[PDB]
């Protein structure tokens, strides 16, 4: 009965969207017209209208949605467009919407936040890619922060993958993303895509995949995440639960998670699962969600939640002897620091997902200090570019000066003196 | 659904408003008649980039065209889609330059240029949804040039804020069409710098490098050039009127295109390009066009590649397509290539994705090569024009319709700023 | 019982007189032709036939004649439907020296025959607007007529404003500045509703675009009913003309209230919404939804009256007034403590076929007097200032009986009135 | 119900008067041979405006038809329509004006002015109360110009409140038909500033410029040109005919418009205009094409706006139309064009909407504009009015007709104190 808005902007945003916002409307009876528990209030005539911060730009974002299946579940006053176009970069995208876009909204977020009950945090959606996935969090993030108090905001990420990676282009947007997330700080996972294509290419027996299989899975996350306040409680734990637990500071706030439901129908419905067989395969290096090897780095403190048929005995076990083992090297202040949290309903599958009914599901969700790599690969690729004035113009037009990025290069090398003094010893 | 007025100018501009006008007015259904013939119903919603309404639901496209003489405006007029212009648009010249370029520049095209702004604000009044005027000229002509060069000066003088596409057609140096090309080539090549945004170079020997060594066509036309100069390259324009994944809009794609705001010049390929004995033994796929589009026979426009730097590069796509693949093999000729591709760029395409397929067409990968490493055929044109300064071949000619000799040799100081712009990086 | 009359003057009092009078009819059971098969406002024959009180006074005679050959023939008697000759021609001076008062002596002739009739009359309603001549001459010469003649009664009036950036005549400020100086002093509670403001909510809440004449006017003849139903059905807090009449003006030279009508929703967004009592009384003073164009955030409200409608609940009605009292995102009085006044009837209001506001079972009429009206009169004193400057059209005007200081005169009084509202904006120690 | 007496003046103006009483008996549903046709009650209830009932109801109308030849007045006799008009109501001289003003104001036609006067009164006794007269005519020649102005100030003394119009035809320089066009028309303006209520300025090389550019036509004859253009703008008074929604009659029209008693000369058009192949291609919305007319390829007099400020503009409209977009199109048409008007007065549009168009079309509007470029006209007709009167040209059949040499001198003055008055508010 625990009650929260979510947020899916750009292209990577809006297909976990028809992911997500499918499975909530297929794990409650939503069907297209509202009349068949923890999103929405209903009517005089009584129906499922899903509360919603949305923010998109374009001419043709989401009137595929309104031309979709789910046209009249979704109320449009609520659903954000405009009549001009901010064209794409972080700084074309700040700043010529901050008098446009997020500001009369800020007085339409009064419908959709008040009659909730408890009024328990905010489930954003962003990719690193560009001036909509990125660049579009920042104006809104900073009016969350000066209007809302101490409500959580949980940001789902793509990373950019560590070779490859496509949209207008990327580095000078994720510099301030990453000085955005600065700002306000909850709990941030990551993606990379290639390790989901190369998991899609063998753990799922799909061959040549495609754009449809990434979004569910990223549905299977928030379901798995903030689905706690939700279902039932045994040991009912929130994102207050999470985002308090994970990370301690707001300088490291990146961690990484690898399902139970990441292996498909097909395939892995073959294979008995238990909670130790399930958890192995959890803290094995090949299966995770960003393409950092975990075992070069510090684990910080792995803040479970769990699905499926499980059972307080056996995931303490699991839980102690995950703590015992070292060659996950873990890190030196504690070895302690976890949480937990219950639901109880096994894995069978939305439409559109190729995962299998077995009678069980784990949630890995851990913090470790093994992808500065990564991190200093990506700060590597910004200082090789930024020095010979390549892309000044029309990210210096509207409002991102040549001091600023060089700013924002100090700021994220001083973050890096964080990454190696939480992950160093002291005396 | 964002308005695009397809400005155009010369032999080439009223003749170019034929073909890239075929395949808009196949994209939409478009009759003879103008009343509508799709069938599905998102062709009809984002029609009004281009059309307008009437009564009894005619649409009727808002162009701006600039044409020589009235003997060349006709000869489109009568053809199988000349019936669905409006004829207002359709200015004239008593006289021009016959391939000089400033005619109707001063004094001949000073009633036209004051008619045509009696046009442009009367049919780009209501520009709520307008990104950009694709503009494109003919550089040959004196009222494609002289008046194409004042739709630029007293338009882009006011507003800044467009995208201006060239299919603008500069004579290629090897079998040039005319001898004389050059000089009002230098004052073109300068007139492509102060203003332009995304930018092509046609050179017409390479399209006509295309149907004899790609296509397999023994007698080619201009009217068969034409699906090429501009039809298929006016697949940059789709997102626009089509949506997909990750939707553009020739705005949004013009703040991704230009580093220092002169450098304007590519190397395209709209990579469906094979013949139909060799349309038996293609896969149509996103992986296979575009990885046809990279070899040295596939160039809407100049150099051959090895020949210099990449710094840009620029992609939209078409259909419901696999977006992994996409990612997968652009970095796997990206970065196997070492020693062509420049080492100070990471990420400087723009992957826009397009739904509605190019009609006939199964799946259409469709590609850009952006640059800025044109000048091995850059400096060629440039040497050429000091032959007829010096010895001054027409200018006899030149300076009596209110004309300095201050003017033309702005145009030898200021031309070579390009060439000092590339300065930085030789 | 209890009972009032209905004044309506030229083109903008005929084209919703006739589009309030339908809602009337619709509400109770009378057919067009007026036998049905609410004795306040009607009023009976020996027969079963029942004719309205109610005048539409005008001076070009084709805006009345829609009257007498359109639906409603026989239902208004036609000795009170008055007409002239020749129109006022968009002058104060005209329609209040030159050709208004020949219609002076017919119509305070008619005024009688209806109030004599009246066992105790409460009101006269007057539905004038500031743009036109016979709108704005006739009426300042109408209400100086009726107090002396009816001594001390409530006299409730509208206005369709003239808007700041649309305007659809030259001569719109002399003649507004004309006509609230002379009113000033007889008129006891006007109603700003600007014609501007009611075309962005036919925009943004009930999406119709090009809204005609007459959907402007249905907008309006909604509030018509909803500050008298009162007085025709039976509630938990009746609130008659007399009984927000005090609770509403502070000084005598303040007498300028708003109004907001809080659900106006299309039918294809009453799908999706609730309508609660504590939802349509954050709708009242957001600054977007209001029914002028003038923000009160920067503006101190003097005081509010709320009158509600429907299905409501005296519980949750208390429940959200201190809801609102308590934020700052909404702001409010320093020196009002009580600060409001609240109505409840029964009956919902009832859709007259064709229209657009949906059927909602639950409606509020709000009603508001704001320090933020002076800058709609700052706007206009600068207005006239232009005009005035150089003399323009003050030809016209002096032809007919007004000395030139007759501008000035009503300039400096209501120069004078912008104090009047800086004095006591300004805080007390 | 609220009359109006039409009076015609001179060859121009019997064929202004013969295409403008075939518009509006179009209108209101009339055969030619007088009786009643058409098919809705709303026609007939206001035919009591330009019309008379006859015996066995006929209508006819009230018009008083002049000229000093009988040439022209035969050829109204036998026309298209004509033998409506009660045959009473001609009059017309035996010797012609000799296209002289002198002639035409003192000796040649004074002596048909006791009868023409006389028939005004005719068809003024039996009204209920008229708005006022309206008079057509050009400034061309001695019975249109001098009798027109002759007629005017007969009439502005005994019946001074109710309003006159007039529809003058003002010569130009590059399609010049006579001589002494520059001798009349500024001899003339000098008696018509001073007693008419409103005039307006439609000449012949405008209508010919809209006729080969705009309706592109290829012969237009004066059948031709001045029904289509010049009688229908005449069909203005649609809101003194016709109910409307925001109805402004001829009266309520003029109030909104001179701010000063002197400056009354407008600019008129029409909307719809487009041509026989363009009506099939163009939207009848309300836009702004010819609705932002300041690039002025559709206006009906000479000068436009770029010279100079407007001062106030109206706008006409008829139609089943929507009073939020006409609204927002006086907001288009204000800003996105700026310093063409008047500083000191911010809203400076008269607007008024009626429900009935003209036959064939869904939409209609007409436009009526008064502006500071008008002074360019009267200069450049004084221009050509000093230099013929400084060697004395053609001055000698003037001085032998009662007319001495001072009357020029003092309509060359006042012919320059309208440019003196106009060139104050032109950027001020
Ligand atoms: N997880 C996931 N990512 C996708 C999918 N499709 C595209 N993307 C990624 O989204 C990233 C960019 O974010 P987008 O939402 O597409 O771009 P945007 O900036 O928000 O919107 P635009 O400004 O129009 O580009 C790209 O790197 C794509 O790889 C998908 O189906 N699933
Ligand atoms: N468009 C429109 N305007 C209306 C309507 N009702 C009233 N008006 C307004 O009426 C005001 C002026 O009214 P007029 O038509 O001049 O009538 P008047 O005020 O009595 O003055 P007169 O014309 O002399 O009768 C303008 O501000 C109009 O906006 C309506 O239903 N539609
Ligand atoms: N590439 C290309 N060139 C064209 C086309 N139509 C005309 N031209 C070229 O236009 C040039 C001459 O056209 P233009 O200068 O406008 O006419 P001119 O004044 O007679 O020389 C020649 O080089 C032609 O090759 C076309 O469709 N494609
Ligand atoms: N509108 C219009 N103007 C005309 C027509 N015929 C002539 N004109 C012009 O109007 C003027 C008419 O001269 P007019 O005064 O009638 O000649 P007069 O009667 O002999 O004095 C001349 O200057 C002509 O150029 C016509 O049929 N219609
Ligand atoms: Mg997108
Ligand atoms: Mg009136």
């Amino acid at each position: 009965m625990r009650e929260c808005i979510s947020v899916h902007v750009g292209q990577a945003g809006v297909q976990i969207g028809n992911a997500c916002w499918e499975l909530y409307c297929l794990e409650h009876g939503i069907q297209p017209d509202g009349q068949m528990n923890t999103f929405f209030s209903e009517t005089g005539a009584g129906k499922h209208v899903p509360r919603a911060v949305f923010v998109d730009l374009e001419p043709t974002v989401i009137d595929e949605v309104r031309t979709g299946t789910y046209r009249q579940l979704f109320h449009p006053e609520q659903l954000i467009t405009g009549k001009e176009d901010a064209a794409n970069n972080y700084a074309r995208g700040h700043y010529t919407i901050g008098k446009e876009l997020i500001d009369l909204v800020l007085d339409r977020i009064r419908k959709l936040a008040d009659q909730c009950t408890g009024l328990q945090g905010f489930l954003i959606f962003h990719s690193f890619g560009g001036g909509t996935g990125s660049g579009f969090t920042s104006l809104l993030m900073e009016r969350l922060s000066v209007d809302y108090g101490k409500k959580s905001k949980l940001e789902f990420s793509i990373y950019p993958a560590p070779q490859v990676s496509t949209a207008v282009v990327e580095p000078y947007n994720s510099i301030l993303t990453t000085h955005t997330t600065l700002e306000h700080s909850d709990c941030a996972f990551m993606v990379d895509n290639e390790a989901i294509y190369d998991i899609c290419r063998r753990n799922l027996d799909i061959e040549r995949p495609t754009y449809t299989n990434l979004n569910r899975l990223i549905g299977q996350i928030v379901s798995s995440i903030t689905a706690s306040l939700r279902f039932d409680g045994a040991l009912n734990v929130d994102l207050t639960e999470f985002q308090t637990n994970l990370v301690p500071y707001p300088r490291i706030h990146f961690p990484l998670a690898t399902y139970a439901p990441v292996i498909s129908a097909e395939k892995a419905y073959h294979e008995q699962l238990s909670v130790a067989e399930i958890t192995n395969a959890c803290f094995e290096p090949a299966n995770q969600m960003v393409k950092c090897d975990p075992r070069h780095g510090k684990y910080m403190a792995c803040c479970l939640l769990y699905r499926g048929d499980v059972v307080p005995k056996d995931v303490n076990a699991a839980i102690a002897t995950i703590k015992t083992k070292r060659t996950i090297q873990f890190v030196d202040w504690c070895p302690t620091g976890f949480k937990v949290g219950i639901n109880y309903q096994p894995p069978t599958v939305v439409p559109g997902g190729d995962l299998a009914k077995v009678q069980r599901a784990v949630c890995m969700l851990s913090n470790t200090t093994a992808i500065a790599e990564a991190w200093a690969r990506l700060d590597h690729k910004f200082d090789l570019m930024y020095a010979k004035r390549a892309f000044v113009h029309w990210y210096v037009g509207e409002g991102m000066e040549e001091g600023e990025f060089s700013e924002a290069r100090e700021d994220m090398a001083a973050l890096e003196k964080d990454y190696e003094e939480v992950g160093m010893d002291s005396v | 659904m964002r308005e695009i007025v397809h400005l155009q100018a010369g032999q080439c501009g009223n003749q170019i408003g034929a073909k890239f006008w075929e395949v808009i007015s196949d994209e939409h259904g478009i009759d003879p008649t103008g009343t509508y013939h799709g069938d599905s119903d998102l062709q009809l919603e984002r029609i009004n980039v281009y059309y307008n309404e009437a009564t009894g639901g005619k649409y009727v496209p808002r162009a701006v065209l600039v044409d020589l003489e009235p003997g060349t405006m006709d000869s489109v007029r009568s053809g199988p889609f000349g019936q669905i212009f409006r004829p207002d648009n359709f200015v004239f010249g008593q006289s021009g330059a016959g391939n000089n370029w400033a005619k109707g520049h001063y004094t001949e095209g000073a009633e036209l240029v004051d008619s045509v702004l009696d046009v442009v604000r009367k049919e780009a009044e209501s520009c709520d949804c307008l990104q950009g005027f694709q503009l494109t000229h003919s550089l040959g002509g004196g009222t494609g040039s002289g008046m194409g060069t004042l739709l630029i000066s007293k338009i882009r003088e006011e507003y800044p804020d467009r995208i201006m596409n060239t299919f603008s057609v500069v004579p290629s140096p090897k079998v040039s069409d005319t001898v004389v090309e050059p000089y009002n080539a230098t004052l073109s090549v300068h007139q492509l710098v102060e203003n332009t945004d995304e930018t092509y170079c046609i050179d017409n020997e390479a399209l006509y490098d295309i149907c004899f060594r790609t296509l397999k066509l023994t007698t080619p036309t201009y009217g068969d050039l034409n699906h090429l100069v501009s039809a298929t390259m006016s697949g940059v324009t789709t997102c626009l009127r089509f949506p997909g994944q990750l939707n553009a809009d020739l705005r949004k794609l013009a703040v991704n295109m230009v580093p220092f705001p002169r450098l304007h010049f590519f190397m395209p390929g709209f990579a469906p390009l094979t013949s139909r004995g060799s349309q038996q033994y293609r896969a149509l796929t996103v992986p296979e066009l575009t990885q046809q589009m990279f070899d040295a026979k596939n160039m809407m426009a100049a150099c051959d590649p090895r020949h210099g730097r990449y710094l840009t590069v620029a992609a939209v796509f078409r259909g419901r397509m696999s977006m992994k693949e996409v990612d997968e093999q652009m970095l796997n000729v990206q970065n196997k290539n070492s020693s062509y591709f420049v080492e100070w760029i990471p990420n400087n395409v723009k992957t826009a994705v397009c739904d509605i397929p190019p009609r006939g067409l199964k799946m259409s990968a469709t590609f850009i090569g952006n640059s800025t490493a044109i000048q091995e055929l850059f400096k060629r044109i440039s040497e050429q024009f000091t032959a007829m300064f010096r010895r001054k071949a027409f200018l006899h000619w030149y300076t009596g319709e209110g004309m300095d000799e201050m003017e033309f040799t702005e145009a030898e100081s200021n031309m070579n700023d390009l060439v000092s712009e590339y300065q930085q990086y030789q």
